[PDB]
RNA sequence: CGUCGCGACCCUCGCACUUGGUCGCUUGAUGUUUCUCUUCCCGUUCG
């Protein structure tokens, strides 16, 4: 069983993900809600959960007719992986 | 008592109401 | 004032409590647990939902001064579907039936 | 007696169905002729331990001398206060949405004591006065007709079209 | 576990149950399945906006079913 | 899906989309999907707005809300 | 995995986000396999700006008053409850105590 | 013939553009490897919203439920 | 404010119903009234039921360094000394955590096999060719541990007097190992160790 | 669109374990879809 996950992590898809946690790089994470999170790694699964370090969180908001950045610093995070949309590799 | 004290093993030992408030609600 | 229960309540503890439970349509179901499911299948006794017509949402806005005049359907015994609960909320403890209050 | 922490807490606390015919629904709290008299540096502050939700409280038989405090309760739709040895009816102290209220047999004995009924919500639906003095005088029912013309039965007799036209006029 | 139990015991009673479309459906439960598929007979059926209209007979999938009421009765069965 | 009863007879099904299709029941699967033959596309009471789909029609089962006879 | 990470949380003070934005505010009394959490002395919270967006939240504004601990009129809807169960569905993001030693739970 | 994963499997190294089944956003790269579950990584990524370009990425991973469908990009 | 007096009043009408001083207690924690007043609700909780340790065994739940303190008085004032008794190992100076465990069992005792540990097991590892003959040359040219071992051999079955020997030979206790035998070889050899090293020569 | 009721004419004589039909609401209130505001007496609350 466990020998196919150590795989996948290792040659599939995560293993992006995996490489950001191992180098330590932030990945800019894009969620179902249009908020950014720009976050390290710490560890993850097969349905993309995370555990996020530094956890910068950024979003727009709407007063009226024009758009007001947001944003929020979280030390610490778990993402539950079902509003992952994208996972981008800070270069 | 756990026997008696002697002074060997002592060194070895050692070295190892309504009435508060009633009246105040009867007045308060 | 309101009902506390103890910590380690799981859903299995409970039963016969009258729950509120809240849905993805921003509607409650307000009902003693008989039973529950894997899924969070719910069947709630003497069930009743409510919800807040969209004439009182604005009342929800910024200005207890607030007084929202719910809906409710009586629907009596009920199987809720897992898929549509998002959270549930102890409203009362199991109560003594009325027949235990007749002296004789 | 009066009010006390231990009276309000452990007081019977069980589901009718008097408003529904078929399921028991309403948690009905019993305090009856348990003979509470109020103080009102003993009173409110032991209602604060009244269970929430609750929807009928019954302190009929206490010897209230006015409707108690209840005006943080959004849910006690019913007050029952027969017996009881209320003298005025300040609207102010119903609760939020009470829509029954029962001052059957209390002391109550002018229109100026029923003059603060004027500010009950208008969600009070259902008022029985029977058997206060004030019950005998003249132009009693048309007097609390006007003075709250949203009720639809006072006295177990329903308020008809005319009587509600004829109280709003004023 | 029991919610479905209590839904074969339901079968030839009138069921009352609402889809997540909002759509009403009021009838004779006359099969019903672990998924909570069911199929209702002389089907009393609603529009979410309240437009009745009638059918002999509909089968519902389980995924679409937001809740379903079930006769007073059961709640005097064994299964509790 | 004990849904023989309804195979070769004409059903009504009610999908995702508030879609409608209409047509004989050719077969049915674990997941509810199902096949139609002399499948149509329903969407209003004139005959000119309903359209004929193909020959055979292959409906996803998690897409069906219902499936009313006729 | 990381399931039996947030299993190792119990009784300590979290922040969770819901899909439909409400924050809960807890105690976290359990896990479920399914992370479905269980929270005491609660306080959910709906953001400022959500509360003017009707179209998108009046959902959220309804199921957070309708959990009937929305007596206090605080702006931002606070309600407060001693208990709550939520579905593990519903969970966008756990934040969680700064001073966890994330290591010596993870490892 | 060619099932979906052989099919998948073969644009590896090829440029694809991913459609997301939401907020008309494709992904146009290099499709470096892919899951059972067809999760995705891409390299030298293009974010396009209905046809206008976001600008280059370098590598994304995408989930595999966000997809409406790969196509190969000639 | 004015809600204490509510409970007051209570406590006036029927002062020996626990259950009025229980919720009164409840509503200062949920409040949460500092410890100095909480303390005093407790004492006075205690007080008017001062024949009954219950009470004061849910007060140390809430004292719970002053709990140590008040365990202390409530083991001088007999199972609450027994629940004490993990606490009571924990502080090793074995006079003060076993004269109360004798106490309990006085006025019955469950600490008389931890204690036993704390002999040969926690005590004892740390209170224990030529260069022999050269000793032997110079010279001829020239307790608590006991205690505890004594105190286990005391009510100790036939089957583990041998081990108390043993451990009563591994504190040094050779004057109590010599009047104790004065009543298997090793044993004997043990004895016969204590009256060589005493200097007891005739009777060696 | 529906729904709670309200109040009149039409059904039943009474001790059990869904009273029935019909008309007005010219508002008695209420929920929900689709299309395109000034002013004067006054009740009650807030800081």
């Amino acid at each position: 069983l466990e020998e196919l996950e150590e795989f996948e992590f290792k040659h599939g898809p995560m293993s992006l993900i995996n490489d950001a946690m191992v180098t330590r790089t932030p990945v800019i994470i894009s969620l179902r809600n249009n908020h950014k999170i720009i976050a390290r790694v710490k560890a993850f699964d097969r349905h993309c959960n995370m555990v996020l370090e530094n956890v910068k969180e950024l979003w727009t908001e709407k007063k009226g007719k024009n758009v007001i950045n947001r944003e929020r610093f979280i030390s610490k995070l778990f993402l539950r992986g079902d509003s992952v949309i994208v996972v981008l590799k800070t270069p | 008592y756990h026997g008696k004290v002697t002074a060997a093993l002592t060194e070895f030992e050692a070295n190892w109401t309504l009435a508060d408030m009633e009246h105040w609600l009867v007045q308060r | 004032s309101k009902i506390q229960v103890a910590h380690s309540s799981r859903l299995a503890n409970l039963i016969d409590y009258k729950l509120r439970v809240l849905t993805q349509d921003g509607r409650v179901y307000i009902g003693q647990l008989m039973a529950f499911d894997k899924h969070m299948n719910l069947v709630l006794n003497e069930c009743i939902e409510e919800r807040v017509p969209k004439t009182q949402l604005d009342k929800l806005r910024p200005r207890t001064t607030l007084n929202i005049k719910v809906e409710k359907r009586v629907l009596g015994l009920t199987i809720l579907r897992g898929e549509q609960i998002l959270s549930t909320v102890v409203e009362d403890k199991p109560l003594l039936s009325k027949k235990e209050r007749l002296v004789r | 007696m009066k009010f006390t922490p231990s009276i309000v807490i452990d007081a019977p606390q069980y589901y009718v169905d008097h408003f529904n015919g078929k399921y028991n629904v309403d948690k009905c709290v019993i305090l009856r002729d348990l003979q509470l008299e109020t103080d009102s540096e003993s009173m409110p502050s032991s209602l604060k331990h009244l269970t929430k939700p609750t929807h009928i409280l019954d302190l009929t038989n206490n010897d209230l001398i006015m409707i108690p405090d209840l005006s943080r309760r959004d849910d006690i739709h019913t007050l029952l206060l027969g017996r009881n040895n209320i003298v005025e009816v300040d609207g102010r102290l119903l609760p939020m949405n009470v829509q029954n209220l029962t001052l059957s047999n209390n002391s109550i004995r002018r229109f100026e004591d029923l003059q603060r009924l004027r500010r009950a919500p208008r969600t009070l639906k259902n008022l029985t006065l029977i058997g206060n003095q004030v019950c005998h005088l003249a132009n009693y029912r048309e007097h609390v007709l006007r003075l709250v013309p949203h009720l639809e039965t006072l006295d177990f007799q329903n308020v008809t079209a005319e009587e509600r036209k004829s109280a709003m006029s004023f | 576990g029991i919610p479905v139990k209590l839904l074969n015991e339901a079968q030839g009673h009138i069921v009352s149950l609402e889809l997540t479309t909002g759509a009403t459906y009021r009838g004779k439960l006359v099969e019903s399945e672990d998924s909570m598929n069911v199929q209702l007979r002389d089907v009393i059926a609603t529009e979410p906006q309240g437009a009745v209209t009638h059918m002999d007979q509909i089968f519902v999938r389980g995924s679409q079913i937001k809740f379903i009421v079930v006769p007073d009765l059961l709640k005097n069965a064994p299964l509790f | 899906p004990e849904l023989k009863k309804y195979m070769d007879k004409k059903i009504l099904l009610n999908i995702n989309g508030s879609r409608k299709v209409a047509g004989i029941l050719r077969g049915y699967d674990i997941f509810l999907n199902v096949v139609l033959d002399d499948a149509m596309e329903i969407n209003g009471e004139d005959p000119a707005n309903n359209h004929q789909l193909g020959l055979q029609t292959v409906i996803r089962g998690n897409s069906i809300i219902s499936l009313e006879a006729l | 995995k990381l399931v039996n990470f947030l299993k190792k949380l119990r009784n300590e003070q979290v922040t969770i986000e819901l899909k439909n934005g409400t924050t809960v505010w807890g105690t976290l009394q359990s896990v479920s396999p399914q992370m479905n959490a269980i929270l005491t002395d609660v306080k959910l919270t709906l953001p400022q700006p959500r509360l003017n967006k009707l179209n998108s939240n009046g959902i959220a504004m309804a199921s957070l008053y309708l959990t009937g601990g929305q007596q206090p009129t605080a702006s931002d809807n606070i309600a407060s409850l001693q208990y709550i169960n939520i579905r593990g569905n519903t969970i966008r993001q756990i934040i969680l105590p700064d001073s966890l030693n994330l290591d010596s739970l993870l490892v | 013939p060619v099932n979906p994963k052989p099919f998948l499997k073969g644009l590896v190294n090829h440029r694809v553009g991913v459609k997301l089944k939401f907020n008309s956003t494709e992904y146009r790269g290099t499709l470096v490897s892919t899951d059972n579950y067809f999760n995705l990584q891409l390299n030298e990524a293009e974010e396009f919203v209905a046809g206008v370009s976001h600008g280059t990425l370098g590598e994304i991973f995408i989930r595999c439920n966000n997809v409406l469908y790969i196509r190969e990009l000639p | 404010n004015d809600e204490d007096v509510a409970f007051e009043y209570e406590i006036q009408k029927t002062p020996q119903n626990i259950l009025t001083w229980k919720r009164y207690i409840e509503y200062w924690k949920e409040e949460g009234r500092t410890d100095k007043q909480i303390r005093w609700l407790y004492e006075r909780f205690c007080s008017q039921f001062v024949t009954d340790t219950s009470i004061w065994e849910d007060y140390i739940r809430w004292e719970s360094s002053r709990i140590f303190w008040l365990f202390q008085r409530c083991l001088k004032s007999d199972r609450i000394c027994l629940s004490y008794l993990e606490l009571a190992i924990e502080q090793y100076d074995l006079a003060m955590i076993r004269h109360a465990l004798a106490s309990s069992l006085m006025k019955m005792r469950k600490v008389w096999d931890p204690v036993i540990k704390f002999v040969e097991e926690k005590v004892l590892p740390l209170t224990q060719e030529a260069e022999l003959i050269n000793v032997l040359l110079v010279k001829g040219f020239t307790i608590w541990s006991s205690h505890i071992l004594e105190r286990y051999l005391k009510v100790a079955p036939q089957q583990k007097r041998n081990e108390s020997l043993a451990t009563l030979a591994l504190t040094r206790d050779n004057i109590t190992i010599k009047s104790v035998y004065e009543k298997p070889f090793e044993l004997n050899f043990n004895y016969l160790a204590s009256l060589e090293k005493l200097g007891l020569d005739n009777q060696y």
